């Protein structure tokens, strides 16, 4: 279940990208 | 990103905040519990300016409500959106200040500032880069004024690089109910003029007037008044949260408004208000919209600047619109009364354009003026203060609290400074 | 209203949920937001509904004329108790006074009044008068210095006495009729601080017993209100004593959470009869007098036992998890297969009879499909693997090992039975050649960059489309091995289906819409709103364009017309969010499967 | 013929190892059964694996490396993992005690009874290997256990076999991040113990790794998955020389010679230009000019030592894929004409180049692009000395107040070594300035 | 392998260790009867950190409880897990403790040392290779102190080579109930500082503070207190038994913690503190988790370190983490208050990442700190000792026990030595 290394869940729905992270302050950053 | 944290001071602020917030939420289409129902992609994008996020699609907001009487806030909790409001933010006192601005200002606050500062610094570090924050209360609000003074005083040196909105409703000139209100008003404003940058002037009597004019529904609620003013504040905030051809920055708006540090006070003005037949008796055209906008009857914030003069004007329009109409309409008014403005700087206008319409109507606007329309108000406060301090009535309580009349002396000197500066700048 | 014929499932997670009617002919249990009554002999099904949420608790009147039910709701909200007429199968009454949840219901012995136990935050008992449709009274159940109570039980000779118990709390009451008031009395237990799992009252009311959280048995004299005797001197039973049952003459039936079904006595509580079963025991009850009787597991297994020989019969079961997908053999409406956690199950439709099970150690499924000949079955596992199994033996033909690395979500096998098209969680789609002996990498297509949800291969065996968790769909050149065209939307594309002429494609992503897109050039055909609450997890379109079906979080299966584009039949009762649609060839039934593990063969309303 | 042995210490190194063997099994398409498919590859160990694995007639590849570990959890996990059948049981040398970050705990307490074991592993690899050109040391300066065992084993292998090569790799002290303050202690211990024997050390920093990651790889939350992916890609790029053939062939010994102007300093930096996301590669283009620009871009170095504060002495570039020497020398001539890049007067030439025809393939579960032209860059400059100045001013205050030294003196040392290391340092800096200046 | 064997003394430790083992068994998924249910392979493997397998799938605790009054352990046996432990394991006394330090220190212990030593060496040989042992008791426990002194003293010359973890709770500063509690605490601590290496600090008053703040179920139990403190202790113990990118060794941590042998006492820092609505009102994220961790209210140990400065800190995160967020959060606190740390040594942060999350939650954390907040506590106890010894109150009991006055001299002298040392460093 947890002993898996394939990805890390973003705490928010990146579909909306609620935690808007910018491309080092330059654009989009989720996936 | 850049964000704002909301502040809810004084018992008026308590209700006005719940109203404003349900206005925001109903604009944003979330159910009261918080499980939103996707309709609006744009606000879906831009929600993070004003809400934070939880698990399972819940949009936890960012504000602090402060007061002393638990019943008011439990009534708020029983209000339609207590489930959206946070016990984390439910900070309060176990008593009352007796509406004694000084009791709050030195005694009661001394032990609640701790918790409120903890909460606000938690919020500040949780967020990354505020534009700043806004405050909602009454200048005549005893607890509101007392707490607001201290909190603004602290937060200035805390973060001196941020925006500090003050929405404070002005008590009725005709009746004050609370008669120590002139005391509290001058006391607060003495430090307010030093501290704040943007202040809103709002008057219950003028709200009653508009009720008689277009609302016309005989029996309104202070809640409906809250509806109106919350609509105004929503209008002034939407520019940040929305697309549209306009620089939304309230700092840019402020620097538009300020050649001078001492111009702190501002008179909001909203856009269409309607009767029950004029929905279908009114044709939505920008010309009549703006003609309605600039009206002494439309003037609701402080009073008619008719006897005064128009210093600076900033009009924002909301909904789809074209540049041509706004340009020509400003030329129209510029030339209709070029005399009625001030020659110091021509073209005292800045206009803003949000393309996104409101919900329930298509074309709307807001307008904020800083004109010569507060001389009446502070000259009134002057006569009241002078008459009071000929004999110093009710002052023994404030002595027992431990202050002195000398504070009142510098306050009245400060407001005389305000008198002279306003008058000398206008004439 | 979309009409149902067959139902498969039971909420194996309700302690003491299974009930037996006094007719000795109706076996009754809650099914999510639906309540089901079952003919023991002729297996006919009877559903009632109207529940605002999934049903939590239930009880039958001694006459078996009245059914008390109660659901679970969200925090800060009231839950619903519904009284039902049995012979009428009719909603007598609804009450909503407690908040949060309701966990214990109780008919008075003479069916005079009702006892309801509200949620831990509610934490109150309320008695209601059937004669006059109102709560008699209520009170916070325990004293302030104790944890939460668990289960209530009336007396067996008085409607004015009853008991409840829980986290170290043990109370008995007296119903003060003239004052309409409650009188509590907490019991003394020496130094044994325990928490109750199961409760039971003596038919003669001489005593009453409880299985604790620790797997001990408590014997209790009510009149003295004194501890009588304890459980097994030694050898308690793991996972406590979840359920219980007394016997008319004496002796106790005990079910442990360890799936240990026993009968024992008292002076020794020494194990008289033992069988170990499959699924922690959640309910036990007696058919009439209990010479034959039934038990229900956490694994949602149903066992019938005659006490004489003390052997069991698993007579019903279902997937206890989110059934990730279902599929049917092609052209027929006689059987199908269902993927879920720990297993796959092939079932026969009209008998609802599980034809075959697959023991799958330590696994959750995501994707499945048949093969066209009725000889091979292919799967898609969250461990990044694939498997192939025989049609009527269910034996592992092959395990494609590390077929993916972040799991396998979306599967498809070609009608020609030669190629596998797969979309995964990393964003890959691999097509591979198959055989009975060897399978090798055709290629690992790498275009998507999140999880993949659903696949649809064109009947020409030349194109393919896929819905995934990035907002992108790709129609693909199966032959030239390159994207045909792209469909990006303000959604996270989850379910997709073609057009029979293949000139349209119908989809529902996360945008709570149904979309028709034209394959020729890339111009949208039509938009409609699909789910009034949530997304549409499964769609299925008629082979000839008469209709289609959409369903999901809205718990409504919705047959829409295709030549009219309008909601033609809606079915409800699905408590789990409805996960997949499957069309019986012959135009006979839809099979709707929901995340609760409810499988529903809804009858064909229009004409076939 | 052409092969090398690798050594891997500490739970610091264990996961990075396991990852890089995953990488090797990928590029060879190795199967977890232990044998290749119906393709004819098996022998006595003379093919693409001949340098890497040891596939005897049984058909089972045996990689040419050793893991020494002291914390059983990780080694048991990998023993329970996927490739344990590939892995010979006891070459996973496992210990039962941990060195508590103490270089000397790993250097005296447990080492003696284990270094003999490791030496037997060494000699039983030595008999079977033929060319064994050198040794690839995977350790860490912030070694909780990677420090002391690495030091003492290097001592023993230096004294026994001084004719061959040993190539060293650690994680460096972060300029500003410290998970330990025993970190300067044991880092400097290892450095000064290695100064007189260590051959050539190449250094990496996962801060800068993440910096590049969120710089262009779009991943806000990578892990050692990606970390080890990239460092193993670096070492794979350097060993492609052995694996395939190319336009020209270069060797570790030439790396040493042409990368040592003068002794003491054998601590250059690597930088890999063509790092990009799959989609950005999809809708952009690659060429030698911009990859050269990036490889000499100040932030693209995986160490935050400023090039326009430093002066360069040695430079080596190696490409994989399809290019022409005409444009290659064109780009290098443009760089020579460029004024920002500053070699010293002492060397007119400062470049050594290598080329391979083989394009590194893509890895399943990877994150990079689909490369057709790649380059790795190993260069030694003067700018690194600030990384030692920071350590010395960090170290002098704490040594002057004698914090945590009580542990070491209690378990059997003194401050004479700590004294010695300080002027060893001072010598290394002063030499760095004396060679940077003209 | 490498394992630990536990010491449970003192009438508080009686409840504490019971809560401890029930918590760990809840973690490890075994029935109260001991027949393990296969759910977690890794914990099945690594149970040998604590428990020793018997016949028939049952693993015995390696814990030794000691006390003097039968009813204590009898109620323990009446507890839901008394069956787990052995009558082999139940060493005890034949008399009344009297809650007298010297009574527990000289007469009664003189003849129980043999039994306790035999049992502890029994378990020592039973286990194979040891890191050390931990003790659970109270310094305010008049029998826990008395017994722990002797047993620690003897095991010292037994084996000076292991890690001697101590977990004593502090009586209430506002009310000690026991009036000779200063006598007891002084007597214990004077030689405990000589002996031990690692020590934990807990204040019941601070626990009550926390309960008022966030628990809000009105009436808790000291059992609930045990639930929380056992949660913290279990969490700090989890490192060794679990995989993941963390160097679990408590020695790996202690060497970091101790630049100077005189430092022994340490304060905890825990992870989410939840209330009625915060569950659904909370998005479990590392940033806010770090914020909460470093918050005076969340620090629960003794009193406010706001008065002073931090020397060393060690945080452990449990669950699904990454190096980057924890590193940047450490940077964020470093930037916010480089002032509040100490110039003496930079970067005093020691971090661990346990991969296996606990049950019922996803993200958790623990923190252990060495800073200047025990100063008020021990200066309080020092002035208490002065005020009680000045007139030698309650002395005749200890005289008849066989004590004289001379030892108190060096007792308080050692206390003041520690006082002066701590202030000499931190200022
Ligand atoms: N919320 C609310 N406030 C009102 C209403 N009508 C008048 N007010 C005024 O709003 C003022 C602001 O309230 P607060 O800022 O909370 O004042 P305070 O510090 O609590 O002291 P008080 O002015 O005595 O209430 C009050 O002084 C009232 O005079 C109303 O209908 N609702
Ligand atoms: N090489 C490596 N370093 C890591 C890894 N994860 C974190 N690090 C950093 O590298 C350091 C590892 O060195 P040590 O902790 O001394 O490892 P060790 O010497 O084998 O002994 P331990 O204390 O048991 O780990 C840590 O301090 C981290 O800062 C990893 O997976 N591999
Ligand atoms: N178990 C338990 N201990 C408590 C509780 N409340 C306070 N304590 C304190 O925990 C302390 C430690 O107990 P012991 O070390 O066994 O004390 P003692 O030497 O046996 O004698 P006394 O401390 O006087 O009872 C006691 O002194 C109590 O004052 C509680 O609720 N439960």
């Amino acid at each position: 279940i947890h002993s898996i290394q394939g990805s890390i869940v973003s705490p928010h729905t990146a579909a909306t990208n609620g935690g808007y992270s910018r491309k080092n302050d330059g654009g989009f950053f989720s996936t | 990103m850049r964000e704002i944290v909301h502040l809810q001071a004084g018992q008026c602020g308590n209700q006005i905040g719940a109203k404003f917030w349900e206005v925001i939420s109903d604009e944003h289409g979330i159910d009261p519990t918080g499980t939103y129902h996707g309709d609006s992609d744009l606000q879906l994008e831009r929600i993070n300016v004003y809400y934070n996020e939880a698990t399972g699609g819940k949009y936890v907001p960012r504000a602090v409500l402060v007061d002393l009487e638990p019943g008011t806030m439990d009534s708020v909790r029983s209000g339609p959106f207590g489930q959206i409001f946070r016990p984390d933010n439910f900070v309060f006192g176990q008593s009352g200040a007796g509406n004694n601005w000084a009791k709050g200002h030195y005694t009661e606050g001394a032990e609640l500032v701790d918790s409120v500062l903890d909460v606000v610094r938690k919020e500040a570090e949780s967020c990354d880069c505020l534009q700043g924050f806004q405050l909602t209360h009454s200048l005549g609000g005893g607890t509101g004024s007392g707490m607001g003074t201290l909190l603004i005083s602290k937060i200035r040196e805390e973060y001196p690089d941020r925006i500090m909105n003050t929405f404070s409703v002005v008590p009725s000139p005709k009746v004050s109910d609370t008669v120590v209100e002139p005391y509290n008003a001058t006391l607060s404003v003495h430090q307010l003029v030093e501290n704040t940058d943007e202040t809103y002037c709002i008057d219950n009597e003028a709200l009653y007037d508009i009720c008689f004019r277009t609302l016309k529904l005989t029996t309104p609620t202070y809640g409906d008044l809250n509806h109106l003013v919350s609509a105004t504040m929503s209008g002034v905030t939407t520019c940040l949260r929305f697309p549209g051809q306009l620089n939304a920055d309230l700092r840019k708006l402020a620097v538009n408004m300020v050649p001078f540090p001492r111009l702190h006070f501002f008179m909001p003005g909203f856009a269409p208000l309607t009767s029950r037949g004029s929905q279908q008796y009114r044709a939505l055209t920008v010309p009549e919209l703006t003609q309605q906008m600039f009206d002494a009857k439309n003037m609701m914030a402080a009073c008619d600047p008719r006897h005064g003069r128009y210093l600076t004007v900033a009009a924002v329009f909301r909904g789809r619109m074209s540049m041509k109409e706004v340009d020509e309409q400003m030329l129209n008014v510029q030339n209709k009364n070029s005399s009625y403005f001030v020659e110091w700087i021509p073209n005292n206008v800045k206009t803003a354009v949000c393309d996104i319409p409101p919900r329930g109507l298509k074309m709307s606007a807001t307008f904020i003026g800083n004109s010569t329309a507060i001389q009446e108000l502070f000259k009134r406060i002057s006569e009241q203060f002078t008459a009071m301090f000929r004999r110093k009535a009710f002052l023994h309580w404030y002595t027992g609290e431990g202050m002195d009349e000398m504070e009142f002396t510098e306050a009245e000197s400060n407001m005389n400074d305000l008198v002279s500066e306003y008058q000398q700048y206008q004439d | 209203e979309l009409e149902l014929q067959a139902v498969i499932g039971f909420n194996g997670h309700v302690p003491n949920g299974l009930k037996c009617h006094p007719d000795q002919e109706h076996l009754i249990y809650p099914l999510g937001c639906t309540v089901l009554i079952q003919a023991i002999n002729t297996n006919e099904q009877n559903f009632l509904h109207g529940h605002g949420n999934n049903v939590s608790c239930v009880t039958i009147s001694k006459e078996g004329d009245y059914i008390a039910s109660g659901q679970v709701t969200f925090m800060g909200f009231k839950a619903d108790i519904i009284l039902w007429d049995f012979k009428k199968r009719e909603l007598i009454a609804r009450l909503s006074l407690h908040k949060g949840k309701i966990e214990a219901l109780a008919f008075s012995p003479n069916d005079l009044y009702l006892v309801s136990l509200g949620g831990p935050d509610d934490g109150s008992v309320v008695v209601w008068s059937i004669a006059k449709r109102d709560a008699i009274c209520g009170s916070p159940a325990a004293g302030l210095n104790v944890g939460n109570a668990t289960s209530v039980v009336f007396s067996r000779c008085r409607d004015e006495m009853f008991v409840t118990a829980g986290n170290g709390t043990i109370r008995v009451w007296e119903l003060d009729l003239p004052n309409r008031k409650i009188w509590p009395t907490e019991c003394q237990t020496g130094q044994m601080k325990r928490i109750v799992l199961s409760t039971g009252m003596a038919d003669d009311d001489s005593f009453f017993y409880l299985g604790t959280t620790t797997g001990d048995i408590l014997k209790m004299n009510p009149k003295t209100k004194l501890l009588a005797d304890t459980g097994p001197v030694k050898d308690k039973f793991s996972l406590g004593v979840s359920a219980l049952r007394c016997l008319k003459m004496g002796g106790l039936l005990v079910g442990s959470g360890a799936g240990l079904l026993i009968f024992c006595k008292s002076p020794s509580y020494k194990p008289i009869k033992k069988v170990q079963l499959q699924g922690g025991i959640t309910s036990i009850t007696l058919r009439g007098e209990g010479h034959q009787f039934f038990v229900g597991t956490e694994e949602s297994h149903i066992y019938r036992v005659n006490f004489t020989d003390f052997k069991e019969t698993l007579i019903a079961t279902c997937h206890f998890e989110a059934v990730q997908d279902i599929v049917f053999p092609f052209g027929t409406a006689e059987l199908f297969a269902t993927c879920a956690k720990k297993d796959i199950r092939v079932w026969h439709t009209m008998s609802k009879r599980e034809l075959l099970r697959i023991t799958v150690p330590n696994m959750t499924c995501h994707g499945i499909d048949f093969m066209r000949d009725g000889k091979s079955i292919i799967s898609a596992w969250d461990d990044g693997k694939i498997r192939a199994f025989a049609p009527e033996s269910g034996r592992l033909m092959y395990t494609i090992n590390s077929a993916h690395r972040i799991g396998v979500t979306a599967i498809a096998t070609t009608s020609d039975c030669k190629r596998i098209i797969s979309g995964g969680g990393e964003g890959e789609v691999r097509v591979w050649q198959v055989g009975c002996q060897t399978q090798k990498l055709e290629e690992a297509l790498k275009e998507h960059k999140s999880s993949v949800s659903c696949i649809r291969v064109k009947k020409n065996n030349e194109e393919c489309v896929t819905a995934s968790t990035d907002g992108t769909c790709i129609i693909w050149d199966l032959v030239r091995l390159r994207r045909n065209q792209m469909i990006l939307a303000n959604t996270l594309f989850q379910c997709v289906c073609y057009h029979p002429e293949e000139f349209q494609i119908i989809t529902s992503g996360t945008d709570r819409k149904i979309a028709y897109w034209e394959v020729f050039d890339g111009s949208v055909i039509r938009e409609l709103e699909g789910s009034l609450s949530g997304s549409i997890n499964g769609m299925d379109i008629t082979q000839e364009g008469g209709h289609f079906v959409t369903g999901g979080h809205d718990h409504l299966v919705k047959v829409w017309d295709y030549n009219e584009g309008e909601v033609t039949h809606v079915g409800v009762g699905h408590s789990g969010n409805i996960m997949a649609m499957r069309i019986s060839p012959g135009n006979q039934y839809i099979v709707s499967v929901s995340a609760d593990g409810a499988i529903l063969r809804w009858k064909y309303p229009f004409a076939s | 013929m052409r092969e090398c042995i690798s050594i891997h210490v500490g739970q610091a190194g264990v996961q990075i190892g396991n990852a890089c063997w995953e990488l090797y099994c990928l590029e060879h398409g190795i199967q977890p059964d232990g044998q290749m498919p119906s393709d004819k590859t098996i022998g006595g160990g003379d093919d693409s694996f001949n340098t890497f694995f040891s596939e005897t007639g049984a058909g089972k590849h045996v990689p040419r490396a050793v893991f020494v570990d002291l914390e059983p959890t990780v080694v048991d996990e990998v023993r329970t993992g996927t490739y344990r059948q590939l892995f010979h049981p006891e070459q996973l040398i496992t210990g039962k005690e941990d060195a508590a970050n103490n270089y000397a705990r790993g250097h005296y307490t447990i080492g003696k009874e284990i270094v003999d074991l490791v030496l037997d592993r060494i000699r039983k690899l030595a008999d079977l290997c033929t060319g064994l050109q050198g040794f690839l040391i995977f350790h860490s300066f912030g070694g909780g256990t990677g420090s002391g065992f690495a030091s003492l084993l290097m001592e023993r292998l230096s004294v026994d076999y001084g004719k061959k090569s040993k190539l060293e790799f650690a994680i460096y002290p972060a300029p500003q991040v410290s998970t330990a303050v025993v970190e300067p202690y044991n880092s400097i211990l290892t450095t000064h113990t290695t100064l007189e024997h260590s051959d050539c050390a190449f250094m990496v920093d996962n801060e800068a790794i993440y910096d590049i990651c969120r710089r262009n790889l779009d991943i806000e939350r990578p892990t050692y998955t990606n970390l080890n992916r990239l460092i193993g890609q670096i070492v794979s790029s350097i060993t492609a020389s052995l694996r395939f053939d190319g336009a020209l062939n270069v060797d570790l010994t030439e790396f040493q010679t042409n990368l040592v102007p003068y002794p003491r300093i054998h601590f250059p930096l690597a930088t890999y230009a063509p790092v990009i996301s799959a989609e950005k590669a999809y809708h952009e283009q690659l060429s030698v000019a911009e990859i050269t620009n990036a490889c000499f871009e100040p932030a693209n170095q995986m160490v935050k030592c400023d090039p326009r504060h430093g002066k360069y002495m040695a430079c080596c570039m190696l490409y994989r894929g399809d290019v022409v020497p005409k444009d290659v020398n064109a780009a290098i001539a443009t760089i020579k004409t460029k004024r920002t890049i500053q070699f010293v007067d002492w060397c007119p030439t400062g470049f050594k180049v290598g080329i391979n025809y083989q394009p590194p393939t893509v890895v399943p579960g990877g994150d990079l692009a689909k490369v057709q032209r790649a380059v790795c860059m190993l260069s030694n400059t003067t700018a690194i000395a600030e990384a030692w100045a920071r350590l010395d001013h960090k170290f002098d205050l704490m040594y002057a107040k004698r914090a945590f030294v009580h542990w070491y003196v209690g378990e059997g040392m003194e401050e004479g070594e700590f004294s010695e290391a300080r002027e060893d340092l001072a010598a290394l800096e002063k030499d760095y300035e004396e060679v940077g200046v003209d």
